[PDB]
């Protein structure tokens, strides 16, 4: 089934890739009610914030992320969305990884460098998501886009799976 | 006074001077369930 394992590393890798941009560019992480600049029903994003109704509806406004070491490390960590963009760089060199193997079949570590890309950019996200919650912390919902960021994680690990198999079960063959 | 106070002016002139010049401008329950950020360093 290698075919059909590299197709659905080069979908998924492309997927977890796409949604994990979408997520970081697009401003519907959390719903809440704050003020684009009275408290109306806004959603915010990674970077800027926006009204959902009322006059000024459709007006954003940069995200304030500032307003104790541990509280000033984690604003500052959660204001340049350090481990989102750092997600989305690995699944990028994750991509590419999986994207060479097919035009240089000669070196194997490719695709397992593929597989490590893809295991750490989860782990990158992981760590996003725990910033942002409790850095939100310091009623309200979750948008579309923080469920993109969730979507890219499990599709991440996934395909990090499957790129190990497949290099697994080249060494396994070709030894054996 | 009376009939300023049934029109409303006075609470408004109330709100103005008090709230809408505030600098705080908070107008404003717990779960009590415990939140990440309780437990944040053990997944880190």
């Amino acid at each position: 089934d290698r075919g059909i394992q590299m197709l659905i590393t080069t979908v998924g890798a492309f997927a977890a890739f796409s949604l994990m941009t979408i997520a970081v560019g697009t401003d519907y992480w959390l719903y809440s009610r704050g003020v684009c600049r009275e408290e109306v029903m806004t959603h915010s994003g990674l970077w800027r914030t926006c009204c959902l109704e009322g006059a000024f509806r459709g007006v954003c406004k940069k995200i304030d992320h500032f307003p104790d070491t541990a509280e000033y490390l984690l604003r500052a960590v959660r204001a340049s969305s350090v481990f989102p963009i750092l997600s989305v760089t690995l699944l990028f060199f994750g991509g590419l990884c999986v994207a060479a193997s097919e035009f240089h079949r000669s070196r194997h570590s490719v695709i397992l460098s593929a597989g490590i890309f893809f295991v750490s950019a989860g782990l990158s996200n992981i760590i996003g998501i725990i910033v942002y919650i409790s850095a939100n912390a310091g009623s309200y919902s979750y948008g579309w886009s923080f469920y993109f960021g969730a979507f890219s994680f499990i599709i991440a690990e996934i395909v990090g799976v499957v790129a190990v198999h497949i290099y697994i079960e080249k060494h396994q063959q070709l030894r054996a | 006074v009376l009939k300023l106070s049934e029109q409303g002016v006075l609470d408004k002139l109330k709100s103005k001077w008090w709230y809408d010049k505030g600098e705080c401008g908070s107008k404003d329950d717990k779960t009590s369930a415990l939140s990440l950020s309780n437990v944040a360093g053990v997944f880190y």
